[PDB]
């Protein structure tokens, strides 16, 4: 019983979960990837439609007032993105949505810019080094990024150690999850950072210090002979 | 009251008018990913609870289903749990990733007084008993949110039979009931014995 551990304890019942080749996919993605691109940009002022070409992925992580316990977006200003405008007709998304009301508002999102759950992915959080919401029942331990197609391996688990306080940061494992998928090439990550730039990822934000963006010349790493690489493969 | 109480039923067609109120629900439902969405959607729910909590676990389409059924039910989702499915070594044992767990919608309806909010922690790490089979620790966790309460189970397997619950599956052993206002009810609303 780590339920009833816990409450001995304070020890989070995650604390004591235990632990072919592949590698050659992620050599295969890492040849793939375009060259890191980075705009910074206020997206609630911003015609997220500047943003072309259409994207086969969008890793959404907006800074919602939760992250900060100890500018916030709401999931008001949230569902007003207009994603449906920038996802390409066959895509995927990946939106990242705590552990509150987001796992609800987060799913209207989803419908609201056409796409259907297909995945929850759950990062579970771990105190091993440090053994509440007024609505909250259970104190809460981990967040849920839920993944969305529209149109026609790994778990879907990540465990780390709880970030520090006011670290915002996500597991870096969600890229490698994404990436291994192989969904294309065009990636998207808006409200990313200096900090999350990554080759084979567009990055967009308001806290880029620096940017590099440019369409045309974003939209040069796909066109032909590359228009539909699954981000898998040998270079044309 | 006490001791296991539980009936061999459909609960499509059960009067559970005749239970009373209870603190806490739980379902494990067979959801169509069986009962079509209309039968499930129909469930009497409502009448079971005034004030506390449904835990209803959910899987596939039913992650939006359940939180359609538990809001047209009357409740409004404050957390969700997720056992996270290990073996006896606690390593871990849907077309896109392989699945590590089972969730658990927590529904709040009223205003619940008297629980012990924040005790556990939204996750369960437990082994794989038999299949279809849920882990035990969710009734420790229940217990110590609303200890001494009457409480209901529906779709439940008869190693789900608890102190304090009231369980309600067709797979069951027949009628066993021992508070005396149900067994009041259910003789004037049951008078011969049948459903
Ligand atoms: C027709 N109308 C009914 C039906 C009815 N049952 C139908 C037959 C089975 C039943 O007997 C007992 N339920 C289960 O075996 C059952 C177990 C597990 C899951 C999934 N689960 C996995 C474990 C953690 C959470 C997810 C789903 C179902 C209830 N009972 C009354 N009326």
């Amino acid at each position: 019983d780590y339920c009833q551990h816990f409450v001995d304890t304070g020890h989070r019942p995650q604390n004591f979960i235990r632990d072919e080749l592949i590698r050659l996919k992620d050599e295969l993605i890492a040849k793939s990837n375009t060259p890191p691109m980075y705009l910074q940009a206020d997206i609630e002022a911003f015609d997220i439609r500047e943003l072309t070409p259409k994207f086969d992925v969008i890793l959404l992580e907006p800074p919602l007032e939760e992250y900060y316990r100890e500018k916030c977006w709401t999931w008001d200003d949230i569902m007003k993105l207009e994603i449906d405008e920038i996802a390409a007709p066959r895509s995927f998304i990946f939106l990242w949505c705590g552990s509150g009301e987001g796992l609800d508002l987060g799913r209207v999102c989803l419908r609201k810019w056409g796409y259907r759950r297909c995945e929850d992915i759950c990062w579970i959080k771990t105190n091993k080094n440090n053994p509440l919401d007024p609505k909250a029942v259970f104190q809460r331990t981990k967040e849920h990024c839920l993944m969305g197609i529209k149109g026609t391996v790994d778990i879907d688990l990540i465990i780390t150690e709880e970030p520090e306080i006011g670290n915002i940061e996500k597991p870096v494992e969600i890229f490698h999850i994404i990436e291994h998928f192989c969904l294309g090439r065009r990636r998207l990550h808006l409200f990313g950072r200096d900090s999350t730039i990554r080759p084979g990822w567009l990055t967009v934000g308001p806290t880029l210090t620096n940017s590099n963006y440019n369409a045309e010349t974003y939209a040069s790493y796909f066109s032909a002979p590359n228009s539909y690489l699954t981000g898998c493969t040998e270079e044309i | 009251l006490f001791p296991p109480q539980w009936i061999c039923c459909d609960i499509r067609y059960l009067d559970v008018s005749i239970l009373g109120k209870f603190a806490v629900v739980m379902a494990d439902p067979p959801w169509d990913i069986t009962l079509t969405d209309d039968e499930m959607r129909r469930l009497n729910i409502p009448v079971l609870q005034d004030d506390g909590f449904l835990f209803l676990w959910v899987t596939g389409r039913a992650m939006e289903l359940g939180r359609e059924c538990l809001n047209l039910w009357g409740y409004e989702r404050v957390d969700e749990i997720i056992w996270v499915k290990t073996n006896q070594l606690q390593r871990i044992i849907g077309h896109w990733l392989n699945h590590g767990k089972e969730h658990c919608l927590v529904g709040v309806k009223g205003n619940p007084q008297g629980f012990n909010q924040g005790l556990d922690c939204d996750v369960i790490v437990a082994e794989v008993r038999s299949t279809s089979h849920k882990p035990d620790e969710i009734y420790g966790m229940i217990e110590r949110l609303s200890p001494g309460t009457r409480k209901i189970e529906l779709f439940g397997r008869p190693h789900n039979v608890q102190p304090n619950w009231i369980t309600l599956g067709n797979q069951l052993d027949g009628i066993h009931l021992l508070d005396p206002d149900v067994v009041a009810r259910f003789k004037q609303r049951y008078p011969d014995g049948i459903i």
